[PDB]
């Protein structure tokens, strides 16, 4: 009872953890102009609208453990619930793939890419995936199998609602394994060409005397979500079953989806100054 | 008060046409590269615009206009001068130009000091700080005829051809005597003496070498601009 | 007033010792960067040489690199310019120009047009 | 025949400093003592209005406090209005460079320059339905960087070939000129009785021209550096001078000299535009350090500062009433300011 | 002759900017203190105007 009174208030201040950084680079990117047009900035405020989402929608289970409430409707909440929030995540990490796919054709086409990347085709890209995680997960309500783990913290409606291992490895063959995929490659190019910039860049200041944060960023979410997947894949088959082992990982994993931006917009040396600038005119 | 709300909504349906056609306007422009030639009077800059407009929109008023495509790619290319000697007051007008194309002339060494002063001035300029300039070399085969022929004036009014070496390997234009390639190299080395000093990561020099009459000159720019939007990218991104 | 006087010269033999002096007065004199303009006869206006602020970037052109020296005096608002080991070729009309912007190493005072930001000149003929 | 000519100069520049010194009894911070201070001046901006692509260079209000124009560097000049943030009117211009445009005092006529050395004038009315081309003049050789309209029918214009020009719209020939200066020609700035104009240039001195005449009065020669912006005061007695000396400085008609020099020892950008309020009491100037400093003509103190820029303020605007200050910089932003 | 010519009209531009009138800087400064005082209350920048009169509010 005490132990599970502690991972309610700890999950409770993550919650809150998860809405205040939310609100802030939200209304950050709204009041700031010069910010007004910016794809990377866009798929950010896509990013943190899925994460403000997340963060209203967690708070439903962690109030209503309180009531302890029993019935049969609860095991539809349960269904509804992890429906609405298991696609949340794939929402965001499809939004960084994303994020990842435009700095490498920022990258190899320099000049070229104004032409391609269009605001038009940015929404239709943008609602196109907020449906294909909506369609992806139609089979998990239709009675085939159990989706993401997000929230499977009951008795009856985590004891008789069981995983198909079918199921478990086509959401993550077809999704998790081209999103995860993506940017290796995206990357890897960037490491080529940053190098071989900097190999000249060097050479010339050898040559006349007398005169890595982003990567470790973009890493520790792909880190972070291996865990989840080797869970997954060792609960398939019915390898290893530790539910307390695996409940600490599994609500970090959706917690860190917020670390991630709110450090993507403190590594960049111009939100920094329009925060304060914004909280100046805010307070007074 | 029903007339103020008509001229209201007459004025809302011309705010949105306005923005459509800014916005119709804004794509075309932000498809449009510019580039400024900068150079004297006896440098050999109208060589470069003769070249890049009988190979590939112009205007003669003040300043002359070329247009070149090459591989999908726009150029407007800036001429400048029909004014004084003044060149400081209207050059904060060149702030957002993607590249400068500086041209000198090797033929006179006396002629070549106020175009490195120039080159000094420009790479110092605070305005001109996030602007990659690159460097040409023109009339090369002059320089080759001169120095030649003799009249030994690059040790004279330069005391630094007695102690210099060859550090770049490669021979594709000589075939008679290095000698040629060494005073190419020694004016290169000399304009990246001071360029190395100032400008530590925000623009680049690029020195490169063409002929009096030449063909590759509009690839080797657009090879140069290929970088030059890379790297600025790449300092957008907080990755170097 | 920005107004520059220069003093000193006259009929000197080659090969012997020359001072010129150039008094500044109206302006700061401490943050203004100043240089040296001849003008030969029959040709052009070339730059002789240059000072920084504080004295210690000192750069000049490579026909007299190691016998010119200048000098700043900003307690004497005053600019000394000692030439030895003199060349026929050398005579030429000196002008002692500044700067005009502050706090920096760029200076456009090379042409030969209306210029209002230097001396009347001095001639040195040999 | 250059020697007896030089002294000549030389004695009467200093009889007239001598002069000077005798007229100058005292200063204005010695007679300052018992005036009321202003205070901390707290402007906010109202509206913001987004709809320059390029970086905008110089702006001029309307004679209706309701209508204002702006010239930005991509070709078209665009007329704002700053009580609904509407766009009425878009010219696409023929040339990229522009640098000085000029609202007539009756609405009916636009004029532009830039570095094209031709003065673009445009018609308000409009009867067809789309703009046109009324009259183009070019009879300069250097470049335009100021243009102001005395009234509907002569406009006046500043060349960078040591020339100032009065052109009239209707023939398109220059009526007088004005070569006094020896470099090029900054800015101008009109009176409101339009009898006499004082312009500045990179020559670190202000002159006063005649526009019936033909000729200028006198010359205020006590400036350091290049002189960017003039602005009368509103009585048409004086004026103010903002240049990249990061010192402000007052002249007047009569008194010949210097009246207050607005100086700081923590500051050390230069100013690029300067205009006063219908008063005078503040005078906003736009300095290099992404802000617009307004300080008392009075008291040579720094009265407020207005941080609403990151880029550099291009040029600063106060029209007739004094009820908004619109601020146009170099990131395609007019800031509105009460 | 193009500079002499040049040089004769500094000098007569010299010559015309001396020969004027010149009035005290006391006299003045009572003049500009007189018209910033009179016209001090019309000036909305100095005081604040409500929003009731500013249209920008």
């Amino acid at each position: 009872v005490d132990v599970c009174i502690f991972e309610t208030v700890v999950i409770v201040l993550l919650t809150f953890l998860i809405i205040a950084g939310n609100l802030t680079v939200i209304f950050v990117f709204h009041c700031a102009p010069l910010l007004h047009h910016y794809t990377t900035s866009y798929f950010i405020q896509t990013m943190a609208y899925a994460d403000l989402f997340v963060g209203v929608s967690c708070l439903v289970p962690t109030l209503s453990l309180l009531h302890y409430s029993t019935g049969v409707h609860e095991s539809l909440t349960c269904q509804v619930f992890g429906y609405i929030i298991s696609v949340l995540k794939s929402v965001s990490m499809w939004c960084l793939a994303c994020i990842s796919v435009d700095r490498y054709l920022a990258i190899t086409k320099p000049l070229s890419y104004n032409q391609l990347v269009t605001p038009c085709r940015l929404r239709i890209c943008i609602i196109l995936i907020w449906i294909y995680s909506c369609l992806i997960f139609l089979p998990s309500f239709f009675g085939w199998g159990k989706p993401g783990y997000h929230g499977d913290i009951f008795e009856w409606c985590a004891t008789s609602w069981l995983t198909s291992a079918y199921f478990t490895g086509f959401i993550v063959c077809l999704l998790y394994a081209p999103a995860a995929f993506v940017v290796c490659f995206t990357y890897f190019h960037i490491f080529k060409i940053c190098r071989q910039h900097t190999k000249e860049i060097n050479d010339r200041r050898a040559r006349f005397p007398s005169h890595m944060v982003l990567f470790r960023i973009t890493s520790v979410f792909y880190m972070l979500w291996l865990p989840y997947i080797i869970y997954f894949l060792l609960e398939s088959s019915r390898v290893l079953d530790n539910p307390t082992l695996s409940f600490l990982t599994t609500w970090l994993a959706i917690s860190n989806s917020f670390c991630n931006p709110v450090i993507y917009s403190l590594s960049n040396s111009v939100f920094r100054l329009g925060l304060r600038r914004l909280s100046e005119t805010m307070c007074t | 008060t029903e007339d103020q709300r008509n001229e209201e909504k007459a004025q809302r349906e011309a705010n949105k046409k306005i923005e459509k056609q800014l916005q119709k306007d804004k794509q075309v422009y932000r498809a449009t590269h510019r580039l400024l030639l900068l150079g004297a009077d006896n440098s050999g800059k109208s060589t470069i615009v003769k070249q890049m407009r009988i190979l590939h929109s112009g205007g003669t008023s003040g300043i002359f206009e070329t247009k070149f495509q090459v591989d999908k790619v726009n150029f407007h290319m800036f001429d400048v001068g029909g004014q004084r000697d003044e060149r400081r007051k209207w050059i904060q007008c060149f702030n957002d130009v993607t590249a400068i194309i500086f041209v000198v002339d090797s033929s006179d060494y006396n002629r070549l000091q106020e175009a490195l002063n120039l080159f000094k001035s420009i790479w110092n300029n605070r305005w001109l700080r996030t602007i990659s300039v690159i460097l040409f070399l023109n009339k090369q085969d002059l320089l080759a005829e001169k120095v030649l022929a003799g009249k030994s004036k690059i040790e004279d009014y330069f005391p630094e051809f007695a102690r210099y070496t060859t550090p770049e390997d490669a021979t594709p234009e000589p075939g008679e005597d290095p000698r040629v390639t060494r005073a190419k190299y020694f004016i290169r080395d000399e304009f990246l003496r001071i360029s190395t000093a100032s400008g530590d990561g925000r623009h680049y020099c690029y020195p490169h070498f063409t002929c009096a009459v030449d063909t590759e000159n509009a690839r080797r720019i657009f090879n140069d601009c290929r970088d030059i939007i890379q790297r600025m990218h790449l300092r957008q991104y907080e990755l170097l | 007033q920005v107004q520059l006087q220069e003093s000193g010269g006259g009929l000197v033999q080659p090969g012997g010792s020359l001072r010129l002096s150039c008094a500044a007065s109206g302006f700061t004199f401490s943050n203004y960067k100043m240089n040296w303009v001849r003008q030969a006869p029959g040709k052009g206006l070339e730059w002789v040489s240059d000072i920084s602020q504080s004295g210690a970037s000192i750069s000049y052109t490579g026909s007299v690199k190691g016998r010119f020296t200048i000098s700043r005096d900003n307690a004497k608002n005053t600019l000394y310019l000692q030439m030895n080991s003199l060349k026929p070729e050398d005579t030429a009309v000196y002008y002692c120009a500044r700067c005009p912007a502050p706090f920096t190493r760029d200076c456009f005072d090379v042409t030969s047009t209306t210029y209002a930001y230097r001396g009347q000149g001095t001639q040195v003929t040999v | 025949e250059l020697d007896q000519l030089r002294q000549e100069a030389e004695q009467l520049k200093n009889q007239i400093r001598d002069a000077r010194k005798a007229c100058a009894d005292a200063t204005l911070s010695q007679i300052t003592n018992n005036i009321d201070p202003v205070g901390r001046i707290q402007m906010r901006t109202r509206r913001t209005l987004r709809g320059h692509l390029a970086k905008i260079y110089a702006m001029h209000w309307g004679t209706d406090s309701r209508l204002l124009v702006s010239a930005s560097q991509d070709g078209k000049l665009i007329i704002w209005d700053s009580y609904t943030t509407n766009k009425v009117h878009a010219i696409p211009l023929r040339s990229s460079w522009v640098m000085t445009c000029a609202y007539a005092p009756s609405g009916n006529y636009v004029a532009c320059g830039g570095l094209d050395n031709i003065c673009s004038i445009y018609n308000l009315k409009t009867r067809e339905g789309n703009v046109r081309v009324s009259r183009e003049l070019a009879g300069h050789t250097g470049y335009l960087s100021c243009c102001r309209f005395l009234d509907d029918n002569q406009i006046v214009t500043s060349s960078g070939d040591t020339t100032c020009a009065l052109w009239d719209i209707e023939t398109g020939q220059q009526t007088t000129t004005f070569t006094g200066h020896t470099g090029d020609v900054m800015s101008l700035s009109l009176a409101p009785d339009t009898r006499l104009f004082v312009s500045g240039a990179c020559d670190a001195s202000a002159k006063l021209w005649d526009v019936r005449e033909g000729m200028c009065r006198q010359t205020f020669t006590g400036h350091e550096s290049d002189i960017n912006a003039i602005c009368f005061f509103p009585n048409g007695n004086a004026f103010a001078t903002g240049s990249d000396d990061a010192t402000c400085r007052l002249f007047d008609l009569r008194a010949d000299q210097e009246l207050m020099t607005y100086s700081h020892d923590n500051i050390i950008c230069g100013i690029t535009s300067v205009s006063f309020s219908k008063s005078g009491r503040l005078l906003l100037a736009g300095y290099d350090d992404f802000n617009c400093n307004v300080w008392d003509a009075l008291k040579a103190d720094r009265a407020g500062v207005l941080a609403g820029h990151d880029n550099r303020v291009s040029c600063l605007g106060v029209t007739d009433d004094g009820m908004a200050v619109a601020t146009g910089s170099w990131d395609s932003f007019l800031k509105i300011w009460n | 002759t193009a500079s002499i010519a040049q040089a004769r009209k500094l000098v007569e531009q010299l010559k015309m900017e001396a020969n004027i009138d010149r009035i005290k800087v006391s006299k003045a400064a009572a003049d500009l203190m007189a018209y910033c005082e009179a016209h001090a209350k019309e000036d909305p920048l100095l005081t604040p105007v409500p929003a009731s009169e500013n249209p920008f509010r």
